[PDB]
């Protein structure tokens, strides 16, 4: 929703994120 | 790919969790 690039770690935090269920 | 899609340009929610 950010309005925002995605790179490197921030990109491996952001899919970690994402992918994510419990 | 989602290095083109996210970090050369920017994606959505939605086109970043079609990477999972």
């Amino acid at each position: 929703f950010v309005n925002q690039h995605l790179c490197g770690s921030e990109l491996v935090e952001a899919l970690y994120l994402v992918c994510y269920e419990r | 790919g989602i290095v083109e899609q996210c970090c050369h340009r920017i994606c959505s929610l939605y086109q970043l969790e079609n990477y999972c």
